């Protein structure tokens, strides 16, 4: 978030939890009340074969 | 010893001037309240 | 037309009519700065095999200017001359010397039969810009009488475009800047027309051009 | 957006790519630039309707 | 400690990029809570 004297005075980080991913898929740092599609949940694998 | 990194880490990624934005990038930063290790100088 | 009111000339010369090239495996790399890069002499010059860009055109290289320009010189044989090269790969190309496959730039070669060929055997060869300092170390033994087979020297300029301010410009006289006038305006080879106004945009030291929403200046 | 262009920026592919390069990247540009306005149009003919 | 001295040091490509930021502090026990932006001098 950078100001109007172009600081940047804020940030969220997009891995840090999922109200910081919804703020990130928002593009905004303030998150309306509601349900909101933020990413994809996929299992890894753990070894090749 | 460890300590809480909070919201420190961050800097400008890059040489341009932005203002009243948000801006989405990725790089190398200090992820946010991860664990740094925390080293004394008294009596490392 | 914006630049710097700099006149030190860059050290090419220095590059290009070095005594010595270095081994391949321990490829030098110098650094150009704070100068001005006249290019017309090294593409004009007709004693150069090769003069190929990746990155932008040769010509365009007089109104365009850097941040920093990066000249590696090193020794290898001329039927390795192609893989010098984004995008290449091969014994040269994968183990000793490395481009990135974005590499921005001109690759300069020309033969040194009549100057390093005897037999020489001071050029040895083995991630991009990667200097790695039964063998892997293998050399060869330049003689005037091996075209394929002959030494040559290679100097890979590497120019970084990014926008931060320049420090390598080319030899293009600067005009006066008029503002509150729609204008056609060239800051250190960024171009566009529009209207100059003074401002209240406090850029940081560090900073060289601001930008907008499109990403246009 | 680069659409696979060496560059977003227009001017910046003129001031460095003789035509014979400059033109390609151009199309790439021309491709994904006008492909959005279509998407655009298509998009406010429906929420017109 | 009056005051924090805070660095970021990374390496691309061989080039070895610093960032830091100097503020006045008042604690002793550990880093302060807050947040402050780090720009570039030195490559
Ligand atoms: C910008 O800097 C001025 C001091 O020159 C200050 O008064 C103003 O509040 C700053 N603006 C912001 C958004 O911090
Ligand atoms: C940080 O260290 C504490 C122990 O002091 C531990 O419980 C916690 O899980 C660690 N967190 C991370 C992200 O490593
Ligand atoms: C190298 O020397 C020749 C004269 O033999 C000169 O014409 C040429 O421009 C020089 N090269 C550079 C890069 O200055």
């Amino acid at each position: 978030k950078y100001n109007e004297n172009g600081t940047i005075t804020d940030a969220v980080d997009c891995a840090l939890d999922p109200l910081s991913e919804t703020k990130c898929t928002l593009k905004s740092f303030t998150v309306e009340k509601g349900i909101y599609q933020t990413s994809n949940f996929r299992v890894q694998p753990t070894e090749s074969i | 010893a460890y300590t809480n990194s909070f919201t420190r880490g961050v800097y400008y990624p890059d040489k341009v001037f932005r203002s009243s934005v948000l801006h989405s990038t990725q790089d190398l930063f200090l992820p946010f309240f991860s664990n740094v290790t925390w080293f004394h100088a008294i009596h490392d | 037309v914006r630049f710097p009111n700099i006149t030190n000339l860059c050290p090419f010369g220095e590059v290009f009519n070095a005594t010595r090239f270095a081994s391949v495996y321990a490829w030098n790399r110098k650094r150009i700065s704070n100068c001005v890069a006249d290019y017309s002499v090294l593409y004009n010059s007709a004693s150069f095999s090769t003069f190929k860009c990746y990155g932008v055109s040769p010509t365009k290289l007089n109104d365009l200017c850097f941040t920093n320009v990066y000249a590696d010189s090193f020794v290898i044989r001329g039927d390795e001359v192609r893989q010098i090269a984004p995008g290449q790969t091969g014994k040269i190309a994968d183990y000793n010397y490395k481009l990135p496959d974005d590499f921005t730039g001109c690759v300069i070669a020309w033969n040194s039969n009549n100057l390093d060929s005897k037999g020489n055997y001071n050029y040895l060869y083995r991630k991009p810009f990667e200097r790695d300092i039964y063998f892997p170390l293998q050399s060869y033994g330049f003689q005037p009488t091996n075209v394929g087979y002959q030494p040559y020297r290679v100097v890979v300029l590497s120019f970084e475009l990014l926008h931060a301010p320049a420090t390598v410009c080319g030899p293009k006289k600067s005009t006066n800047l008029v503002k509150n006038k729609c204008v056609n305006f060239n800051f250190n080879g960024l171009t566009g027309t529009g209207v100059l106004t003074e401002s209240n945009k406090k850029f940081l030291p560090f900073q060289q051009f601001g930008r907008d929403i499109a990403d246009t200046t | 957006s680069n659409f696979g262009a060496i560059s977003s920026v227009l001017n910046d592919i003129l001031s460095r790519l003789d035509p014979p390069e400059a033109e390609v990247q151009i199309d790439r540009l021309i491709t994904g630039r006008l492909q959005s306005l279509q998407t655009y149009v298509t998009q406010q003919l429906i929420r017109a309707a | 400690f009056k005051n924090l001295r805070e660095f970021v040091f990374k390496n691309i490509d061989g080039y070895f990029k610093i960032y830091s930021k100097h503020t006045p502090i008042n604690l002793v026990r550990d880093l302060p809570q807050g947040f402050s932006a780090l720009e570039p001098l030195v490559d």
